[PDB]
């Protein structure tokens, strides 16, 4: 607002304490944030690992699993679609307190987890059972009786592996499938550069920078200018702040339902 | 700072936040271009002859640029004094057109010519008008004037009762004979020249030696300015938290070499939103950079205040580089030393974090710093977020593992349901008791009865909130 | 005679550097799709009011047209501009000059009364020619290469980069162009706001009309 | 207390207890039938 | 000039209750949302098995 | 706020571009109450009788 101006600062002091609320909202948000993906993605008190040897009754899980060779110890599904999508005047981005390779790290976790012992790892100590098993026991429970899978297996296997083939070819070549995280970068991008823009606006006074009415006018009259601009700019940044409350309440909704609909179809059957 | 802007005496253990920093500048640099378009003044004061008082030369100067400092300090004038014009911030003045009134005149002549004053040649021949003029110079020319000048070159009208008004030459020469009734009662005689002739000597005095005069007289805010006078310049200084003006407009930041490319005839560049990001220079016509001085906030790291004394210091977004220059040196007290230098400069994906030493381990956390790093009190240690335990399990193709035992345990879980129901009285707050305020907040609508609805909006909805989440049986059992 | 002029009479506005950015402006330009009243003053100089602003062209590779006289009363009691050209530099007089009936020029002068200011500077080919004067600044613009791809009609996107300023400080109502003794466009300009791209270089690459058509 | 008040709850706290009660004492002797 | 004065009370005093309010009702909302889950975990863990 | 007059948009224009956003965050509640509606109810592919 000020600018390192010294009479800026004099007549801003006298507005009272709205500083402390304007930046304890932004910490809050901010520290809701981080608890929030803290509590999505760590859902796990052990990190698995799969065997060396891959033998799942038939099926093909090399494109979901990580794969070594990768530089970030990321599988295919998860380069695609980071490749999909893509996006300093007092404001600032703090980064995330947790960075690209523990969440890496953490989904690799849990689909190993998924994948050896079934459901069993989210309600104690993990266990091992093959993966043939674990499907007749998921069978079980739709009201198809166990005879039925292990009599086509193989049909299964086939359909499960052309099946997934076709998903990855369609989200690489799916248009617009990602639409609302552009959408949520988009808007984020779109509040900070309006928000940055408001500095050239007059507000009625007689121009948009401090010093040159400072120095072509006297004080009885460029105090009411200052005036009008600080009132001004503040009522920008209030409207500014209040729109991040609103948007990070709902997206903490959303993450609330995610984190929801992780713990309840990955770690058991719906 | 931390227990002043918490406003308590004891702290607990966690990060905070107290103020912010920036770089101060060093200095400052000039930069105006080479050329500066000369003004011939020379050939106005040093003129090889002037004209007389009754028919002085006039002639127009513009778009010019004039030093009056080269002027003031010369000594050979007589006497430099203006009327309301200030000689020394003649420097910074910018003019729309400038009138230069160049002659000779006599010693004793020299007070007349100023506003509002009586005179033969200030009425006669010259007249000052009732406003604002620049000033007049005289000087000495016995030299030239005196000794070998014309005995009769030099005229002055003797001729009354025709007041002329400012800015007026009659350089017609009449008879001055009425040719009427009052004169004598005769036509023909009472017949005198309006021009006579100075009557000077070689150094025959003080008030009869001609002097050598020029009226300079300045228009301000009537037309587009021409006219300024020249300033200084300096070099410049790079890779410094600089200040300037660079060829004219301001700016402060750091200056770095650029290899864009711009166009012969472009003056300057920006990238968004009215940012400047690239100058150059008249002189040296090479493309640079501007980028602004680094800034940001400090944090303070603490393991509570019962436990310990002790506190990590961190500066968000900051090389170590300007660790040093982040915190001054030598302006703050020797306790903020210990935390300023040596110690240990953690730099780190978030920033410098300094005051406590870095380890190669990796264990479980509590004091979140960010960029997967964080900070725990065994001193203080900053190590590498842990995910836990590891541990892989034998997966095999035809073996299971069956539980024998079982546990039965019991976890608690707290969720609040409801707040406070106040409430804000509406014109009390702003009023007090006071007739006046109520009479001026009439004036401004119904804002009153808006903010006092959503408040008992609030409370039944927060009655009604606990009455559903407790309320679900029709009985009561015992 | 009526022509249409596809898409030309579009310049920088400023003289500030961008980058692969769409800039939205709002000053005076030339609407696309435009009518320009072509001329054949081939055995013709009639009076042209200025408008504030009128666009220029020009066909012919050799020194015909001359100089290019402007003013409000084309007499003496006011000072009257004239830019002329002598094949080897401009000369700029906006001293009074008289009226001229059928003045001749090629490589008339009535008076030079009340004389304050001077200036001197520096298929076939096109020359696109921009005027503009506000508050006392009367500039021009140039473009003296033309793209050998088609014959006939002024078509082709090209920007222009402007040459000269004066503070004249004065008022111009009407203009004269000055022929020699023995085909040039004229189009008007107003104020209608335009969206322009710039390329890595800072140049030019395409602009679109912002009240023409519902998908503009 | 110079324009603002803090309005009292509707319940009080022996309500709260006996509800608390109440489902208890359902939920030890029933189960889920009394639901 | 008493007015002027009062018109600058005024100004200022709504300005920082509008925002009192804003504050308030986001906060609500919140409780609100965290209640209702609330309330659906104790009709659903407690009255049956999950 | 301006009432078909010229100098009440003259002096708003040079406020900066409030009406802008202002515009906005009435059509983004409006365009999502369609979709509010809509995948509440479309929850088959065919129409039975
Ligand atoms: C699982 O799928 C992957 C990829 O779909 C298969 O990888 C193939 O490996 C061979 C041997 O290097 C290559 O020649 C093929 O080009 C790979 N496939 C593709 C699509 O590039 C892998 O063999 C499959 N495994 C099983 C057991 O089906
Ligand atoms: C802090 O500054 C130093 C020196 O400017 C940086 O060290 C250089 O960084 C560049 C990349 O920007 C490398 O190309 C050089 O090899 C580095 N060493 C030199 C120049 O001796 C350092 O990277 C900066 N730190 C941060 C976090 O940006
Ligand atoms: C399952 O664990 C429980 C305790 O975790 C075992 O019960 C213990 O048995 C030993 C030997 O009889 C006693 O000394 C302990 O006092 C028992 N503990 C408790 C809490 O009662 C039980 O034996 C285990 N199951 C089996 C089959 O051995
Ligand atoms: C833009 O400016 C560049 C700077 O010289 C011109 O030169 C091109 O530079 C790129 C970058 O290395 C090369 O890939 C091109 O081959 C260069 N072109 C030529 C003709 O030398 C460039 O021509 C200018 N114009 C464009 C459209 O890029
Ligand atoms: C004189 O002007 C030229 C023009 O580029 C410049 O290079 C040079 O540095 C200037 N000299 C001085 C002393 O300013
Ligand atoms: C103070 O610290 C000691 C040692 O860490 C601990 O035992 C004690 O519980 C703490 N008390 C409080 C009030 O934090
Ligand atoms: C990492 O561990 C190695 C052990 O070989 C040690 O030498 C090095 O100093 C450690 N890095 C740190 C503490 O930053
Ligand atoms: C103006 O231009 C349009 C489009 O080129 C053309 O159809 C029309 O004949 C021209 N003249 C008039 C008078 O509209
Ligand atoms: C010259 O012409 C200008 C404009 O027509 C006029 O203002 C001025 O009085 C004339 N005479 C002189 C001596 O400048
Ligand atoms: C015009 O150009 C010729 C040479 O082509 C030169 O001699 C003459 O002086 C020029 N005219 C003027 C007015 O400079
Ligand atoms: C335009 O001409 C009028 C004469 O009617 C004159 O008063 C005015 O000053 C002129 N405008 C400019 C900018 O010279």
């Amino acid at each position: 607002i000020c600018g390192d101006s010294t009479e800026c600062s004099n007549l801003l002091l006298q507005y009272g304490s709205f500083c402390t609320q304007l930046n304890r909202a932004l910490t809050g948000i901010a520290v809701e944030q981080d608890k929030n993906t803290q509590e999505v993605f760590a859902q796990v008190k052990q990190i698995y690992k799969t065997p060396p040897i891959k033998d799942f009754g038939g099926f093909n899980f090399s494109q979901i699993l990580p794969d070594p060779s990768k530089p970030s110890k990321r599988s295919f599904i998860e380069d695609l679609l980071f490749n999909k999508v893509t996006l300093f005047n007092g404001l600032t981005v703090l980064p995330p307190l947790l960075t690209d390779e523990m969440i890496a790290q953490y989904t690799s976790a849990l689909l190993a987890g998924t994948i050896t012992s079934g459901w069993t790892f989210g309600a104690g100590a993990a266990l091992q059972i093959p993966f043939a098993m674990q499907m007749a026991y998921r069978f079980n429970g739709i009201g198809v009786t166990q005879n039925v899978l292990y009599e086509n297996q193989k049909l299964i296997a086939n359909q499960f592996n052309s099946a997934i083939g076709k998903i990855q070819d369609s989200l690489s070549s799916t248009a617009s499938a990602l639409g609302k995280l552009q959408d949520v970068v988009n808007q984020n991008a779109q509040a900070l550069n309006t928000l940055v823009k408001q500095l050239s606006s007059n507000f009625g006074a007689i121009s948009s920078v401090l010093n040159d009415i400072l120095s072509r006018l006297d004080p009885p009259e460029a105090e009411v200018q200052i005036d009008r601009l600080i009132t001004g700019r503040l009522q920008s940044l209030q409207t500014y702040v209040t729109q991040q409350l609103i948007r990070a309440a709902e997206i903490r909704a959303s993450a609330n339902l995610a984190a929801t609909k992780m713990s309840e179809c990955v770690l058991g059957q719906s | 700072e931390t227990k002043c802007t918490l406003k308590s005496f004891t702290v607990e253990k966690g990060i905070y936040q107290t103020s912010n920093f920036r770089v101060q500048p060093t200095e400052s640099i000039v930069r105006f271009p080479n050329i500066t378009n000369l003004c011939p003044f020379g050939e106005v004061f040093n003129a090889t002859r002037f004209a007389s008082v009754y028919a002085w030369n006039r002639k127009r100067i513009s778009n010019c640029v004039a030093d009056y400092s080269v002027l003031y300090n010369s000594a050979s004038f007589s006497t430099f004094k203006c009327y309301g014009v200030s000689p020394t911030k003649l420097n910074d003045l910018c003019f729309t057109n400038v009138y230069a009134d160049s002659f000779v005149i006599r010693g004793d002549e020299v007070r007349q010519i100023a506003p509002g004053q009586t005179g033969k040649i200030a009425d006669y021949n010259y007249k000052l008008p009732d406003d604002f003029t620049g000033c007049v110079i005289a000087w000495n020319s016995n030299n030239l004037d005196s000794k070998v000048g014309g005995n009769y070159n030099y005229l002055y009208r003797l001729f009354r009762k025709s007041n002329l008004k400012p800015f007026e030459r009659d350089i017609s020469t009449e008879i001055y004979q009425a040719g009427s009734t009052p004169c004598n009662g005769v036509e023909g005689f009472n017949c005198y020249f309006p021009l006579q002739s100075y009557g000077f000597q070689p150094t025959n005095g003080v008030g009869y030696q001609p002097y050598r005069v020029v009226v300079l007289s300045f228009e301000l805010l009537h037309a587009p300015a021409t006219v300024c006078g020249p300033k200084k310049s300096t070099n410049l200084v790079k890779n410094k938290c600089v200040n300037f003006n660079f060829n004219g407009l301001t700016g402060t930041g750091v200056l770095t070499e650029s290899n864009k490319k711009f166009l012969p005839f472009q003056q300057f560049g920006r990238d968004i939103a009215d940012t400047t990001d690239a100058v150059r220079d008249p002189q040296t016509l090479e493309i640079l950079d501007i980028t602004p001085c680094s800034f940001g906030g400090v944090s303070v790291i603490t393991p509570g205040t019962n436990t310990s004394n002790q506190v990590a210091v961190l500066y968000q977004g900051v090389n170590c580089t300007e660790v040093p220059v982040a915190i001054h040196a030598d302006q703050l007290t020797p306790t903020w030393r210990v935390y300023s230098t040596g110690s240990n400069v953690f730099q780190t994906r978030a920033g410098c974090l300094i005051g406590a030493e870095h380890v190669n381990n990796s264990y479980e956390c509590d004091i979140p710093i960010g960029a997967g790093i964080c900070a725990s009190y065994q001193s203080i240690i900053a190590y590498t977020m842990s995910l836990g335990a590891e541990n892989s399990v034998a997966y095999s193709n035809n073996s299971i593992a069956i539980p024998t035992n079982f546990t039965i345990s019991v976890t608690t879980e707290i969720l609040p349901v409801s707040m406070t129901k106040t409430s804000v009285d509406c014109t009390m707050y702003i009023c007090g008791d006071s007739t006046e305020c109520s009479n001026l907040l009439l004036q401004y609508g119904s804002f009153c009865t808006q903010l006092n609805r959503a408040l008992t909006g609030i409370a039944v909805e927060q009655d009604k909130n606990t009455q559903e989440v407790f309320a679900q049986v029709k009985q009561i059992y015992k | 005679a009526y022509t249409n002029s596809f898409t030309r009479g579009v310049y920088y506005p400023d003289k500030v550097f961008r980058s692969s950015v769409l800039h939205s402006t709002q000053d005076l330009f030339l609407p696309f799709f435009s009518n320009v009243t072509w001329f054949h003053a081939i055995h013709d100089n009639p009076v042209l009011p200025f408008n504030d602003g009128v666009y220029f062209a020009s066909t012919e590779k050799s020194n015909i047209i001359r100089g290019w006289i402007f003013g409000t009363t084309l007499d003496s009691k006011t000072q009257s501009l004239l830019i002329v050209n002598n094949a080897t530099n401009v000369v700029i007089k906006v001293c009074e000059f008289q009226f001229c009936n059928d003045p001749f020029l090629g490589v008339v002068y009535s008076s030079a009364n009340n004389c304050t200011f001077e200036y001197v500077s520096q298929f076939k080919n096109l020359r696109e020619f921009v005027f503009k004067n506000i508050d006392g600044y009367f500039k021009i613009y140039s473009k003296h290469t033309p793209i050998n791809l088609v014959r006939d009609l002024p078509q082709g996107f090209s920007a222009l980069e402007p040459l000269v300023d004066l503070p004249i400080g004065i008022n111009i109502t009407r203009f004269q162009t000055l022929l020699a003794l023995h085909a040039y466009y004229v189009g008007y300009l107003q104020p209608r706001t335009f969206l322009l791209k710039y390329n890595e270089n800072g140049t030019i690459t395409d602009a679109v009309d912002c009240a023409l058509d519902p998908l503009s």
